[PDB]
């Protein structure tokens, strides 16, 4: 029996320009069991069209998921990633910040 | 090799979540080909490349078939590992599988593989031989006894060195651009003060494939490795990667430090800085 | 093109 706490990306698929089309990720990884819930937020809101890839696992057996979402980015608002997993007592959360 | 194709098989047991799932994907390199997933609405298998939709139905069907088959055949292998640790029914259990094969210059086979894992850890695996296997444990142990019974290990040389090696160079030449087509990364340095004394510079590398990159700072020649903050590659989300370096350096200093690119759609290693502007 | 698991762990 393993299991492993998820790593998690957010970021954009391209250079966050303020008022144009760009798609919001969520890359998580390295987790164990493949059990895992995934919510894209704005403003704490939780965005209900929320696409995602199918489920993988890389060398170590530790699976991988990318969730996504086209969005228009902002200043003024605030887009996270909750996850939780059977390792976390609480939902984590990740802010998107465009500089990384 | 110069190109691999992998298929990645999850089976899961989940009492009272429903009856066990089989999850099957294909990948040539770091791109997904196909997909398929026995809790999806119609369970058939899925195409995820363009190029892999010019296979006539028959390809599908045929697909469609086996991993039909698989997820009762995985039923039956959750059941019998679950014995085998003499666990109970309350608990969820995964296995997962890996088959492969790898593409030498020669266009012959260069390398097979197929290891499979209870719960996350090493339960069985085919040697470089493809003859011989290599059980984790005693549970392992029978298993391998009834695959050599069964001649598995025969069965699946024929599949590495054969049928897998056939099909990887149709897709690679059904493919052509964008599997055999390395793609550079766009890469530009920006720029972060921390404080009046720091700064980071973070170096970009986005929109390459395939995934294999390096991506390293250096001041005055000097690589920083030891204080370079790397994140892992991650995927854009539309087939092609992205990764970052970043370095915390002091103001005005900043101009001693320069990023080197390595990726093999590169002619050679590319060297810029940040430029004030 | 996968192989066929015809024989269980």
């Amino acid at each position: 029996m393993i299991q492993r706490t998820p790593k998690i990306q957010v970021y954009s698929r391209h250079p966050a320009e303020n008022g144009k089309s760009n798609f919001l990720n969520c890359y998580v990884s390295g987790f164990h069991p493949s059990d895992i819930e995934v919510d894209l937020l704005k403003n704490g809101e939780r965005i209900e069209k929320v696409e995602h890839s199918d489920l993988s696992f890389s060398k170590d057996w530790s699976f991988y998921l990318l969730y996504y979402t086209e969005f228009t980015p902002t200043e003024k608002d605030e887009y996270a990633c909750r996850v939780n997993h059977v390792t976390l007592s609480q939902p984590k959360i990740v802010k998107w910040d465009r500089d990384m | 090799g110069s190109h691999s194709m992998r298929y990645f098989y999850t089976a899961m047991f989940r009492p009272g979540r429903g009856e066990p799932r089989f999850i099957a994907v294909g990948y040539v390199d770091d791109t997904q080909f196909v997909r398929f997933d026995s809790d999806a609405a119609s369970p058939r298998t899925e195409p995820r490349a363009p190029w892999i939709e010019q296979e006539g139905p028959e390809y599908w069907d045929r697909n469609t078939q086996i991993f039909k088959t698989n997820t009762q055949t995985y039923r039956e292998s959750l059941r019998n590992l679950r014995g085998y640790y003499n666990q109970s029914e309350a608990g969820s259990h995964i296995i997962q599988r890996m088959y492969g094969c790898d593409l030498g210059p020669d266009g012959r086979l260069l390398r097979g593989h197929d290891q499979s894992a209870y719960d996350g850890k090493d339960y069985i695996a085919l040697n470089e031989d493809l003859s011989s296997w290599t059980a984790a444990d005693t549970a392992a142990q029978i298993t391998q006894r009834k695959w050599e019974a069964a001649r598995v290990a025969e069965q699946l040389r024929a599949y590495l060195e054969g049928l897998c090696v056939e099909w990887l160079r149709r897709y690679l030449e059904n493919g052509k651009e964008t599997l055999q087509r390395a793609d550079p990364p766009k890469t530009h340095v920006t720029h972060h003060p921390v404080s009046d004394h720091e700064a980071t510079l973070r170096c970009w590398a986005l929109g390459f494939y395939p995934a294999e990159i390096t991506l390293t700072w250096q001041r005055d020649g000097e690589d920083q490795t030891q204080d370079t903050e790397l994140v892992e590659t991650r995927p854009a989300g539309d087939r092609t990667f992205q990764k970052w370096a970043a370095v915390v350096v002091p103001s005005g200093e900043e101009q001693r430090y320069t990023c080197h690119v390595q990726h093999e759609g590169l002619p050679k290693p590319l060297t810029l800085r940040w430029e004030p502007s | 093109l996968p192989p066929l698991d015809i024989t269980p762990y």
